């Protein structure tokens, strides 16, 4: 067997910059290595092979280099169409193994998120469940911490978060969060609050509602 | 113009059986070596099995050996993968793949399919429930206003959410689903200038093919 | 004579490998030469289909692996 280690796991750059993904084998491959490109929700495309040679119709800004055990990939002055995933594989020994993959994303001026809190629907209460939902839409740097306050103090029990991929149009991220409860648990409180603490400012974005407002 | 088109993906129970295939157009099929490659939910790609251009010879990654069987009907310009004894762990996108023609040894996989998804789990098929997410009595003042609807307790993937029959694409965000023991839950959000909320119908359309469900939801205020 | 050993169209790669190295012992040239020959001859003279797969096992693959790759189904 030969194993492939890649890195970084992810990195994010700006259009026009230069970038180097690397790749490292448990044995020697005497250059029998290939690199695939994977744009979001597409299948992988071969992009380089034998470490150095480019596949056809691959712009020249791509170079491969390396020998023996460490190889690497470099992209000169990025273009939007280059952002995606990148995998290396070897073709020396019989299981042709793959690198973990390096996820390449786009840099841009920081956005704060737009936070929207949503009570349960009557329909849902009818079923026996309640879920309070929070949209934290369209922000730059990918990370946020969310915080759910029932009534005033925290709750970390039944939360559930989903994150979008880097937006194609505008290079930003969004997050859905879903605090779920029994219809019965839910009809026992007043405050329901969502706190998004994020790079863009010091004090958190707070959005809440009170179960009394009709 | 070389093409590979896989199909036969689906939901299968642990220790079940399923057979993927791939129709090749574009090139002399029996002139190439072929493979099946999968991609994990996480997105780790793992080569699985390979086959002689002739067909009588095969080879397998330890991880499937003796469980999977690769084959080809050269006359039918088709490559197959027979899966048996399915582990939950086999849940992946399965890619059909061509070995390049030109190196003394194979120096790349030339071409890939687009892939079919296989989910192996025991969890039973379920229709979702769509509940609207109206911004109740408070907030809203801003020029733009966000609404959404949540698609709850279904299996398997995928679901397809759309706002007003698709005529409201840009400004939508459908969130990756979340497995919540035996069941999926996803939410989706539109944003619209709030002077054209209530008095302009905003409806979402939720499609769950796996259980023949089409559902729509007006987003009535509170 | 060695030029004559070639793999049958249903003969498994293993048994073909025994024939080859049997024969190879019989012929009398340097150990050096007989190794060169192997390098030219043994993969090249395998049944046409079987080389296909051998080609894909990569350069690194052992005999042990090839023989496995090239037994039947």
């Amino acid at each position: 067997d030969i194993q492939m280690t890649q890195s970084p796991a992810s990195l994010s750059a700006s259009v026009g910059e230069t970038v180097t993904i690397t790749c490292r084998a448990s044995g020697n491959i005497h250059n029998y290595l290939a690199w695939y490109q994977q744009k979001q929700g597409k299948s992988p495309q071969l992009l380089v092979y034998n470490a150095k040679t480019l596949a056809d119709g691959v712009p020249s800004r791509f170079s491969g280099s390396g020998s023996g055990t460490q190889y690497s990939l470099k992209i000169n002055s990025l273009q939007p169409e280059d952002f995606g995933s990148y995998y290396c594989q070897h073709f020396w020994s019989t299981p042709r193994t793959f690198g973990g993959g390096t996820k390449l994303e786009i840099k841009r001026a920081d956005a704060a998120p737009t936070v929207s809190i949503f009570p349960p629907s009557s329909e849902q209460l009818t079923s026996g469940g309640a879920s309070v939902v929070c949209f934290l839409n369209n922000f730059y740097p990918k990370d946020i911490n969310v915080k759910w306050k029932i009534d005033g103090s925290e709750r970390q029990n039944g939360v559930l978060n989903s994150w979008t991929d880097q937006d194609s149009k505008d290079s930003t991220y969004s997050m859905s969060s879903t605090l779920t409860l029994t219809k019965d648990e839910y009809e026992r409180h007043n405050s329901y609050t969502c706190e998004a603490t994020h790079k863009t400012s010091t004090s958190p974005i707070v959005k809440s509602f009170n179960r009394n407002e009709c | 113009d070389v093409k590979l088109v896989e199909s036969g993906g689906g939901l299968v129970k642990p220790g079940g059986s399923l057979k993927l295939s791939c129709a090749a157009s574009g090139f002399t099929f029996s002139s190439y070596t072929m493979s099946w490659v999968r991609q994990t939910p996480e997105k780790r790609l793992e080569w699985v099995a390979i086959i002689s251009s002739g067909g009588s010879y095969t080879y397998y990654s330890d991880s499937v050996k003796g469980r999977f069987t690769i084959s080809r009907d050269n006359a039918k310009n088709t490559l197959y993968l027979q899966m048996s004894s399915l582990k939950s762990e086999d849940t992946a996108m399965y890619y059909c793949t061509r070995d390049e023609g030109n190196g003394n040894y194979v120096e790349a996989m030339d071409y890939w399919g687009q892939g079919t998804s296989v989910t192996v789990s025991s969890a039973k098929t379920t229709p979702p429930s769509v509940y609207p997410l109206a911004p109740g009595s408070a907030a809203q003042t801003n020029s733009m206003v966000t609404l959404g609807c949540l698609v709850k307790g279904y299996f398997p993937e995928p679901v397809t959410v759309t706002w007003n029959s698709g005529s409201l694409s840009s400004g939508v965000h459908t969130f990756p689903a979340v497995l919540q023991s035996d069941l999926y839950t996803l939410s989706s959000s539109v944003t619209v200038p709030s002077s054209t909320w209530p008095s302009e119908t905003v409806t979402c359309n939720v499609a769950h093919p796996a259980s023949s469900t089409k559902v729509d939801k007006k987003i009535v205020p509170r | 004579s060695i030029l004559d050993i070639k793999q049958g169209p249903k003969e498994s790669f293993r048994d073909y490998v025994d024939r080859f190295f049997k024969t190879l012992r019989a012929e009398q040239c340097t150990q050096d030469v007989k190794n060169w020959m192997t390098d030219t001859l043994l993969v090249q003279n395998a049944n046409p289909d079987c080389k296909t797969i051998l080609r894909a096992l990569g350069p690194g693959a052992t005999l042990e692996e090839m023989m496995t790759a090239c037994q039947g189904v």
